[PDB]
């Protein structure tokens, strides 16, 4: 039985969830998404 | 005295147009 939950803890521990909350809020604060601007943009592109 | 049609309908290609906007968002 104590061979059973350690080895269900272990399990659990590796698969814990909140790092890649952490990761994806992080990434999203270091890009710093946003849309405040112009209403559209005009561009230049040598179309083949 | 016959009326002739005055000037038609411009096309004013749209490259023109897209490059005056350019410009004008450039200096806005």
């Amino acid at each position: 039985g104590q061979k059973l939950k350690q080895d269900g803890d272990s399990f659990r521990m590796k698969l814990n969830t909140q790092e890649i909350f952490d990761d994806w809020a992080r990434k999203v604060q270091q890009r710093n998404l946003g849309v405040s601007g112009r209403i559209f943009t005009i561009e230049s592109t040598r179309v083949r | 005295r016959k009326l002739v049609h005055d000037k038609e309908l411009a096309a004013e290609d749209e490259q023109v147009f897209l490059m005056k906007q350019q410009s004008l968002l450039a200096k806005q």
